């Protein structure tokens, strides 16, 4: 369904957001950043299958 | 599980990111005039828009 071009563009978007977001600015924001990481990790598991 | 698909992207990325945006927006409505939550809304919005675009192939 997904092409290598799409997988490769969605992964960076996620990593970029995880990297640049204000996820260390507060306890609340850390939880949100963690969810983003779980979303990023969930996606990797799939394209890795 | 299986490889990623459009349905997969929507249900496991786009939809959960939307939940994060709504949660952050809710935080903004409580307190207060902070620059951090605002930035999170922008970053998350850009993320979904980028993924939403990719999922549309263009």
């Amino acid at each position: 369904q997904l092409s290598d071009e799409q997988k490769e563009t969605i992964l960076k978007a996620l990593n970029d957001a995880i990297e640049k977001g204000p996820w260390d600015k507060s306890n609340f924001l850390r939880v949100i950043g963690k969810k983003l990481i779980a979303i990023r990790d969930r996606f990797l598991k799939r394209i890795g299958a | 599980v299986t490889d990623a698909t459009l349905g997969s992207v929507y249900s496991e990325i786009i939809s959960p990111v939307k939940d994060c945006i709504l949660t952050v927006a809710k935080a903004v409505s409580f307190n207060p005039g902070g620059k951090d939550n605002t930035d999170a809304v922008e970053v998350l919005t850009e993320l979904n828009t980028k993924v939403e675009r990719a999922a549309l192939n263009q």
